[PDB]
């Protein structure tokens, strides 16, 4: 359905969340490889959805951006405010080796699960509010995959228009666009 | 039934036409099965030819690409430099990248080792790279019966060669372009020594005044 | 059968008698391969229609500017005038909007009768049965291209001929202002003043 | 340099050697010389497109010997005259 009228591929029918027939190349021909790629897609999408609010809320209050700190950054904890006035325990270390030591744990306890559908939608322990035990589960999976894809595109943006204007607000860019809608656009990096 | 370049009675005994680029050219008899050994044997020489040719395809299209793209004016001019001035040979020329070329070489050795050792282990023991766990994508790197043509979901993701005739013709085309690229890289090296400028500069010099810009006029080095 | 580009000749087999504007003019046999003919007729339809619009923005402005009712700049200098938007921004906005319209047309050409429905509202439909002539209330608000096949060929033939002439005229303006460094209408009113010393040869 | 005496000497020497080898006036891959300096025919096993039997190895050998002889003549004529 990504293109109206375009015939659906024989292995991409409207059964699983998404399934809009978007496979110009055909990387998911093998059913098992397709099943693995679906899980890869959900992991990427969930990471992107988590990341984007962490780049949208902080600056809106006027505390910098995701370019604020990735190397040689605020030593007195988190800047000087909000995240606790130099409250955070990991005050001085900026290249903080406690974050790439627990995501490894989350991986390691994640990998190694049978039942692909449960490999991807664990439920149970990971369903505190019990939304999965309902009749609209398929709709919810569709909504999750849709904002997941949107978040993936949004973070691709974040990356490219962080590399195109080194030092800027990925939402003060919206301010720049709104101040000059028809005068300042992507054209600056596309056509000078 | 086929074109013969410099065949012989000895060469034509074992060169029959199964290989893609098989034209009987074996004046030194290096692929004679009677004395097959470690690296001089029928199983390795075609594979080594294919690999040298593929790296030569990347080289001939890479040792001149920055210069061409800077001549047409879409990459920065300071990156539009001859291949030998890109830090590969620091004495003739050097470039400052994000890391010094020895750190880059160590990183290259690590990555190319992880790739090349796996390729070797699939050559010696076919299918052995699809068993042990490798970040979960060991199933893509299983390969096929022929070491030079894995053709997996990664190494073949547009899916060429569905039929055998087009597949074989495409093999022959690959071998020919690879031989051409190998000879081209040899030309790059010799012209770099004898001229001091990039291959595209040599091409443009020849295209400008062909009779006063050639090997005969230009073995004065400078 | 029909008047061809040459009075004495035989029309190419592929250009039998059907397409509007068919005069058997294919010396180079650039549509001999089966299937390519449909692509080319659509391609010429697109260029000619664009050229019609492009000629009305290259001559009519200068037409009612030299005598003087609008005071618009020249066609070959309008690419530098400052507008409310930016030149680069206008280019990119065009590219995306052109991408949508062009993509919808492409899907029609590849699969005829598949993009005939409005996406937002699946109730409005586009009246069209011939590829390259889609009607509806937007493209055909007056219903002047439906009915007997006879009048279809006439009006379609009238369409292409004006378009072919328009494509030729715009090519002139391009080359013909490039060497003379003067506006097209200025060339017209300088050619009827002293015709025998205002020619292509006397411009090098 | 094309009309120079060195160029003429080298071209003549190489052409003469190639002519002798091709037309059976000098030993080649398929033309063995016996102890009596008589030329007999042998099967070198190298297939060539030349109808007479001039091979690529024959061409390389004749060219190398022609260059050797031409260099000798050129340097000798330079040293003497
Ligand atoms: C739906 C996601 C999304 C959204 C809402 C935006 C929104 C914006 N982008 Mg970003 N962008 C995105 C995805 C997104 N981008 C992606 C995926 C890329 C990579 C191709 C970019 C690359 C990009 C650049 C390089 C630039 C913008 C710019 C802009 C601003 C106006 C021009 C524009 O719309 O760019 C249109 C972009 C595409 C059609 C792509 C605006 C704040 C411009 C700006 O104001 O930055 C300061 C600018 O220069 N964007
Ligand atoms: C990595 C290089 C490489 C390798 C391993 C092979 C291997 C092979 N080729 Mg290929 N080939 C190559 C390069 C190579 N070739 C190039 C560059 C050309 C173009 C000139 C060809 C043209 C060619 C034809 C036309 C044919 C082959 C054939 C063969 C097979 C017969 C055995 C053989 O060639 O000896 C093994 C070769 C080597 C071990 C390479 C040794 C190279 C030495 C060390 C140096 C070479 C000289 C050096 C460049 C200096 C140049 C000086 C001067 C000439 C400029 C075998 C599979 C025949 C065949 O059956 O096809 C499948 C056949 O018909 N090859
Ligand atoms: C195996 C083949 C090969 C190799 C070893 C190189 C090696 C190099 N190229 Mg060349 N190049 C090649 C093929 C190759 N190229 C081909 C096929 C093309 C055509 C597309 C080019 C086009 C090209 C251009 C236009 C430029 C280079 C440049 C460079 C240099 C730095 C680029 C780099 O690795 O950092 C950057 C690489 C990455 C960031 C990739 C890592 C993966 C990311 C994160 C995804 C380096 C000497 C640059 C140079 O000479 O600078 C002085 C340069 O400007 N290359
Ligand atoms: C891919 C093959 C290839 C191509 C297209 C060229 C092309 C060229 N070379 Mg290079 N060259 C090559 C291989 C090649 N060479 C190899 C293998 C060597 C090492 C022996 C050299 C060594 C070399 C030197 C030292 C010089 C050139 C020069 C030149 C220029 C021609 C003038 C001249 O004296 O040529 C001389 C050519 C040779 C000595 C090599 C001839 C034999 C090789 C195998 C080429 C055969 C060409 C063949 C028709 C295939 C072409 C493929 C395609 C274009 C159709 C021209 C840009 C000169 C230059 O830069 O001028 C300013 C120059 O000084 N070349
Ligand atoms: C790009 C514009 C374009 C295109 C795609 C076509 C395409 C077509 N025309 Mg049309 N035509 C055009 C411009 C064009 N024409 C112009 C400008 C004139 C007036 C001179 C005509 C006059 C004309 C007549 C009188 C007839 C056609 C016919 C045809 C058909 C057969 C010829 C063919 O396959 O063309 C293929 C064309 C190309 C691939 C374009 C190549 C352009 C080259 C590369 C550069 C030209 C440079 C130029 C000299 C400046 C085909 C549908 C015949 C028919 O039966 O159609 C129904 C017919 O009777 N055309
Ligand atoms: C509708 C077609 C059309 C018309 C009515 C005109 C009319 C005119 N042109 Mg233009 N011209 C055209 C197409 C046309 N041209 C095209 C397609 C080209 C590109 C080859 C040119 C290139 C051109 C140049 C370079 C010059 C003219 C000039 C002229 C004027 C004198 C005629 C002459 O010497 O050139 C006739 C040239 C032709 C190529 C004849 C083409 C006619 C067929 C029907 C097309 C006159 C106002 C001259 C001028 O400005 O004088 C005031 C001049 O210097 N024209
Ligand atoms: C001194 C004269 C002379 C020399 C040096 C050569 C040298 C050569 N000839 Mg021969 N040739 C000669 C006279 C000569 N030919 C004569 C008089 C004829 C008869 C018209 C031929 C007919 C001939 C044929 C038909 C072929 C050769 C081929 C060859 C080449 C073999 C590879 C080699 C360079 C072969 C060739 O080009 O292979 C590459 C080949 O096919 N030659
Ligand atoms: C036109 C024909 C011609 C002429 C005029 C000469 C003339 C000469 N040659 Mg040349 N030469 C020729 C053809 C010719 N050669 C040919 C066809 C070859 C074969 C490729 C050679 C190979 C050749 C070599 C290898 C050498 C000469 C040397 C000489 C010089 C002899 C001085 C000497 O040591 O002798 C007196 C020698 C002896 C009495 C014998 C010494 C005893 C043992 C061997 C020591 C003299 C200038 C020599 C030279 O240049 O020295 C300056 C030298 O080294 N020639
Ligand atoms: C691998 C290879 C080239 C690799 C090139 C590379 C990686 C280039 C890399 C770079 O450019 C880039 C990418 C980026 C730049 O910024 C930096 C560098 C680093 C410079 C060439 C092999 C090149 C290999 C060559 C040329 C081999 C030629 C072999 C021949 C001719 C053999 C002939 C015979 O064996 C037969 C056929 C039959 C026998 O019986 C008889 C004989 C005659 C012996
Ligand atoms: C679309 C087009 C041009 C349109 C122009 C537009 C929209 C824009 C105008 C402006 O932008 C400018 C310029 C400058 C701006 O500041 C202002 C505006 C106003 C914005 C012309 C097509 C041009 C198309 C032409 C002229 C086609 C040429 C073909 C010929 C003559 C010959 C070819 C063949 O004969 C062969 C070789 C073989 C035969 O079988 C078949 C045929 C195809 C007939």
């Amino acid at each position: 359905e990504w293109l109206p009228g375009n015939p659906r591929p024989s292995y991409l029918d409207g059964s699983a969340p998404g399934d809009f027939g978007f496979d110009p190349l055909g990387l998911g021909e093998v059913p098992e490889n397709l099943e693995r790629f679906k899980e890869s897609e959900l992991i990427h999408a969930r990471w992107a959805m988590l990341a984007v609010p962490g780049v949208l809320i902080p600056e809106a209050l006027g505390y910098g951006n995701w370019v604020s700190a990735q190397k040689w950054a605020a030593t007195p904890g988190g800047q000087a405010t909000y995240l606790g006035n130099p409250v955070p325990w990991g005050n001085l270390p900026v290249i903080l080796a406690i974050e790439f030591l627990a995501i490894a744990f989350a991986e390691s306890q994640r990998n190694g699960e049978p039942d692909p559908e449960k490999r991807k939608y664990p439920g149970g322990a990971f369903d505190p509010l019990g939304f999965s035990k309902g009749a609209n589960l398929e709709e919810l999976k569709l909504k999750e995959i849709k904002n997941g894809r949107l978040a993936l595109v949004a973070f691709l943006g974040f990356a490219v228009q962080a590399i195109a204007y080194p030092g800027t607000g990925p939402l003060e860019n919206l301010k720049t666009h709104l101040a000059d809608p028809w005068h300042n656009t992507i054209a600056h990096v596309i056509i000078p | 039934k086929r074109s013969l370049i410099f065949a012989s009675k000895q060469s034509l005994s074992y060169l029959d036409g199964t290989l893609p680029g098989d034209y009987g050219f074996d004046p030194l008899g290096l692929m004679d099965p009677e004395g097959a050994g470690g690296f001089i044997d029928p199983q390795w020489l075609p594979y080594a030819e294919i690999i040298n040719g593929r790296f030569a395809m990347l080289g001939a299209a890479g040792a001149i690409a920055p210069e061409v793209l800077g001549r047409i004016g879409l990459i920065p001019q300071e990156t539009a430099i001859p291949w030998f001035q890109s830090g590969v040979i620091p004495p003739v020329g050097n470039y400052s990248y994000w890391a010094d070329p020895y750190t880059l070489f160590v990183l290259e050795m690590a990555l190319m080792g992880f790739a090349e050792h796996r390729r070797a282990q699939d050559y010696y023991k076919p299918g052995s790279m699809g068993k042990q766990y490798f970040l979960g994508l060991e199933k893509f790197l299983g390969g096929s019966g022929n070491p030079a043509y894995p053709g997996g979901p990664i190494f073949n993701f547009l899916g060429f060669g569905k039929n055998e005739k087009e597949l074989q013709e495409l093999k022959v085309k690959e071998v020919k372009n690879g031989r051409l690229a190998m000879m081209a890289v040899l030309g790059y090296f010799t012209q770099a020594i004898f001229t001091g400028v990039g291959p595209f500069q040599n091409l443009l010099d020849h295209l400008a005044d062909p009779v006063h810009n050639n090997v005969l006029t230009n073995l004065k080095i400078h | 059968d029909r008047p061809l580009w040459l009075p004495g000749s035989e029309a190419p087999k592929w250009l039998d008698g059907s397409l509007p504007g068919d005069y058997g003019f294919d010396p180079l046999d650039l549509a001999a391969e089966p299937g390519r003919l449909n692509w080319m007729v659509q391609a010429e339809l697109v260029h000619c229609r664009w050229a019609m619009l492009g000629a009305a923005g290259i001559f009519i402005p200068e037409l009612l500017t030299k005598i003087g009712i609008l005071n618009t700049p020249s066609w070959y200098k309008a690419g530098d005038a400052t507008y409310f938007a930016d030149q680069g921004t206008l280019f990119i906005v065009e590219l995306l909007l052109m991408a949508w319209a062009e993509s919808r047309r492409w899907a029609d050409i590849a699969r005829p009768g598949s993009v005939n429905t409005d996406p937002i509202f699946p109730n409005n439909k586009l009246t069209g049965t011939d590829v390259g002539y889609p009607g509806g209330l937007w493209f055909d608000p007056l219903g002047w291209g439906s009915g007997s096949e006879d009048k279809l060929k006439e009006i379609r033939t009238k369409e292409v001929k004006n378009g072919r002439l328009a494509m030729l005229a715009v090519l002139g303006a391009f080359v013909q202002a490039n060497v003379t460094h003067v506006g097209p209408i200025d060339n017209l009113f300088a050619h009827l003043a002293d015709p025998y010393h205002t020619t292509i040869l006397q411009s090098l | 340099y094309i009309g120079s005496s060195t160029n003429l000497i080298m071209v003549a020497s190489t052409t003469l050697m190639l002519f002798a080898g091709r037309f059976g006036l000098a030993p080649s891959a398929n033309r063995k010389s016996t102890a009596g300096l008589k030329l007999v025919d042998r099967d070198s096993g190298l297939q060539t497109g030349d109808p007479a039997g001039f091979t690529a190895t024959d061409t390389l050998a004749c060219g190398a010997l022609g260059h050797v002889i031409g260099v000798g003549i050129v340097l000798g004529l330079k040293a003497t005259a």
